[PDB]
RNA sequence: AUACUUACCUUAAGAUAUCAGAGGAAAGUCCUACUGAUCAAACAUGCGCUUCCAAUAGUAGAAGGACGUUAAGCAUUUAUCAUUGAACUAUAAUUGUUCAUUGAAGUCAUUGAUGCAAACUCCUUGGUCACACACACAUACGGCGCGGAAGGCGUG
RNA sequence: UUGGGGCCCUUUGUUUCUUCUGCCUGGAGAAGUUUGACACCAAAUUCAAAUUGGUGUUAGGGGAGCUGGGGCCUUUCAAAA
RNA sequence: ACUUUGCUCGUUCCCGUUAUGGGAAAAAUUUUGGAAGGUCUUGGUAGGAACGGGUGGAUCUUAUAAUUUUUGAUUUAU
RNA sequence: UGGUAUGUUC
């Protein structure tokens, strides 16, 4: 069992990848590499403010969003809408999956089932 | 600019990338090569960073924000993959896809001729 | 892979590398490794808050490197060629 | 059994590798997560960014990455005197394994 | 309600939303709409597109009339005041100067403003069916 | 994998920055393939207090290792 | 070029789309110029598909730069630490202030740095194509000239 | 074949496919086109030539045949009604 | 569902008769598949097939979650 | 059954 082979099965679905910065990437997912290198397409990077007034946020990730090139210049919040982002795998903390997909079809490892039938 | 939906980092050779690193710095340059560890080689990449003084203009509240960005110029650098965080595409290649095809067929011809020559020369 | 081999092309030429601490170093590249350990010679060293000194040699562990800047002619190196044909290797 | 555990993994055959993975998940430290996968009891997982999730494990993995359903994330945020408890409900979630610190099986 | 007529505009912008916003920048730079891209433009069917009187633009792709366009304004007077803004100095969009004059026929949206100041639509649609003949 | 190329730095005085702040200077006696290094008569440069007769440093924590001698 | 002399080497394994069905060498294996379904690649080929393609009826303009000038622009802010002696204020071991002496380090800059803003000059880039100098439009606008660039989707 | 009009020549090594002849009162002439030719780089013999080792170039447009694909039309055949 | 039976309706033809029944079949129409021909367009024009190996390179799996890249010390924290 | 490298001889 490697859950990366689970995650490769998704391949056309709106996910939200929450990275270790705090930045969250919402978008249609294309392929996933065997090191969890997500490639999303129609993405909407955003950085959630912490709802308490005095607390700032990540400052480095503010710089990273502006420097992507996609921040809307009139925009109030840190959002950056950009076609084609590519994400190196060690950055992903968690991936918010869609509500609709059935886990009990997808989590069946074909290779584990293959060996277990064979042996 | 629109990028093909099934375009992996092997397709995007000679496009102009926008690589983002962990310390908040953006590297912009023509992509030359990549590797298993995802460490790029960028041809005319120019580093940019947001200074700590300009940074509080990014914080959520004029209409458009204006950020003076400290940029250094470096050329033919190799990045290290450990630092890379995400890459975005900025500009298409110089040559068109058709014209790129023409160049590749030409180069295959010339290379095959040269190794045919080197073989027949080592025979005599 | 190609980037590590490009670093091997640059031996004996002035390279500039910035470490992950923030320091910058510019000097001749004497030796480099497959792990990216580099040894610079006659090196001008800029510390993160900006002080510059001169070092005779330095060995940096390649894990600490952010980037390396090699000479600009090496874009014409032959390892970047896509269409290339080999002479049928011997026994 | 014990001999495959003690031997270095570069020597072991492919079937021995698959056998060792089943053995370490059945009789091991990650066996805890496995029991909560099968007995369908919630677990409390404490992450590296100081968030605590309460969830049920739908599948888990060698690196302790786990697919979770009915995820509830709890966190607190503080500046000076001020502190706020924030909580969020997510239906289905993938969790990469490197963030986890401790996983507790709820009685 | 009087629509101005413009000749000698550039015919390569293509998309109407892009064409209206670029024109409207060359009309009144640092407009509200022109300096915020990805705002919706108002569609005002029988919300001023721009203050100081500008109500809609109306272009077509019909190969008879490429470069010509029609700006309709709020009232009869702003139509004459707009010519006053030029003050005998020609406005230029891109590299070409735009000759402009009040139209030989008032705009349809202008007729809707004056009539409110549907039988007309019946007449126009019957005109269209007669021109389809 | 491959041992680092420090055969020329043996038995010479050397200054290396442990982590990002500490700076330790000693005589290099041995090295490993992780760039562990053991140097005799170390001192921690700031007054600077000596460490001990024989120290090893985990090369995870070494950044750079310039040599304060001939080579 | 030959030849001879040495010196340094002479290796991680495995695999080549998936699922189901028929056949051949009760469990599984292997195979089938076998057969379905899915996937992926190439090549043709289309969509009233979507975006973009620069004055000459003129001396322009668009996109991106400048590691360009005005420019010492305009407004703020920075330039060591320890020891000893002397005067000095003082609630005071002398905390404050000034002058000299020994030692220790010390990126250059102060015409700098940082904040703000404007004018000007110049570089690269492009169909500077063809037919037109035209009264349109509510179902809002014949998207009914030839190409090119880039994607989306479909078929073979 | 000759003349006239328009536009272009920065084609800057004056058409840039190569060589050779050649040009502004002109847009031209000869030979050649891939196991080949041509241009250029580096050396050392003690100038040049010689060779060995290298990097490139061999193009753009139109036509006839031959052939892959689509759209539309005709005929003929089969099953769906 | 198959087989026999008369009745009612019916695309086309014939007959008993034009009440209606009997018999025949798409031979008239359409859609689907294929062959040939015409027209218009768009692309190619010097290599291609088959066999082969102590042949190169991509992708994938496993060593590999244990200091040198991807299974967390850069949300500045108490 | 090899490769690269080195220098000598002709």
């Amino acid at each position: 069992m490697k859950l990366v082979n689970f995650l490769k099965k998704l391949r056309n679905e709106q996910v939200t990848i929450e990275l270790k910065n705090g930045t969250t990437v919402w978008g249609t997912l294309q392929s996933v590499s065997p090191q969890m290198n997500a490639i999303l397409t129609d993405v909407k990077l955003t950085l959630p403010q912490p709802r308490l007034n005095k607390l700032n946020s990540n400052g480095i990730a503010m710089a990273s969003l502006y420097l992507t090139g996609g921040q809307q210049p009139t925009a109030s919040d840190n959002i950056a809408s950009l076609q084609y982002i590519n994400i190196r795998g060690n950055t992903i903390r968690q991936i918010i999956l869609p509500d609709s997909l059935n886990l009990d079809s997808l989590l069946v490892d074909q290779k584990q089932l293959n060996s277990l039938r064979r042996s | 600019i629109q990028v093909a939906h099934s375009s992996r980092l092997a397709n995007l050779i000679d496009y102009k990338l926008r690589v983002l690193t962990q310390d908040g710095r953006v590297y912009i340059g023509q992509l030359m090569a990549f590797d298993k560890h995802m460490n790029l080689v960028l041809n005319e990449c120019i580093e940019e960073r947001v200074p700590k003084t300009q940074l509080d203009k990014l914080r959520p509240r004029g209409t458009t924000l204006n950020i003076k960005v400290e940029k250094r110029v470096l050329g033919l650098t190799i990045l290290r993959g450990e630092q890379i965080l995400s890459t975005v595409v900025e500009d298409k290649p110089l040559l068109s896809k058709k014209e790129r095809l023409v160049r590749d067929k030409k180069e295959k011809k010339q290379a095959q001729k040269q190794t045919k020559l080197r073989k027949e020369k080592e025979k005599k | 892979g190609i980037p590590v081999k490009l670093l091997n092309e640059a031996q004996g030429h002035i390279v500039s590398l910035e470490l992950t601490t923030g320091a910058t170093y510019r000097g001749k590249l004497v030796e480099s490794e497959d792990s990216m350990n580099v040894q610079l010679r006659d090196v001008i060293a800029t510390e993160p808050q900006g002080a510059v000194t001169h070092m005779d040699q330095i060995f940096v562990r390649g894990s600490q490197i952010k980037f390396i800047v090699v000479p600009d002619l090496l874009k014409n190196a032959p390892l970047f060629k896509k269409n290339s044909s080999r002479p049928m290797p011997p026994i | 059994s014990s001999q495959i555990i003690d031997r270095p993994k570069h020597e072991l055959s492919r079937a021995e590798l698959e056998e060792l993975e089943e053995f370490e998940f059945k009789h091991g430290p990650m066996s805890l997560i496995n029991d909560a996968m099968v007995t369908r009891t919630p677990v409390i997982i404490s992450l590296r960014n100081n968030h605590k999730i309460i969830a049920r494990v739908k599948a888990f993995d060698r690196h302790c990455n786990m697919v979770l359903e009915n995820v509830k994330e709890l966190w607190t945020e503080k500046k000076g005197k001020n502190v706020i408890n924030r909580e969020r409900f997510i239906s289905k979630l993938f969790l990469r394994g490197d963030s986890v610190i401790v996983v507790l099986k709820t009685p | 309600m009087s629509a101005l007529y413009f000749q000698n505009l550039p015919s390569r912008p293509a998309n109407k939303e892009n064409y209206t916003r670029l024109l409207l920048k060359h009309i009144n730079p640092n407009n509200k709409y022109a300096i915020n891209p990805s705002l919706p433009l108002p569609h005002n069917k029988l919300l001023l597109d721009d203050q100081m009187g500008l109500l809609e633009v109306s272009i077509s792709r019909s190969s008879k009339m490429t470069n010509q366009a029609f700006l309709t304004f709020v009232t009869q007077e702003e139509a004459d005041r707009f010519l006053e803004k030029y003050t005998t100095t020609a406005l230029k969009v891109q590299g070409r100067k735009v000759r402009m004059g009040k139209a030989r026929t008032n705009s349809l949206l202008g007729l809707s403003i004056e009539m409110q100041k549907y039988n007309l639509d019946i007449k126009k649609v019957l005109k269209a069916r007669k021109l389809k003949r | 994998v491959s041992t680092p190329e420090l055969k020329k730095y043996m038995d010479k005085k050397i200054l290396l920055n442990i982590n990002g702040s500490r700076k330790v200077a000693g005589i290099l006696r041995g090295y490993d393939i992780f760039l562990n290094v053991v140097l005799d008569d170390a001192m921690e440069i700031n007054n600077n207090h000596q460490l001990g007769l024989q120290t090893v440093i985990r090369g995870n924590s070494i950044i750079s290792l310039e040599a304060l001698d001939a080579i």
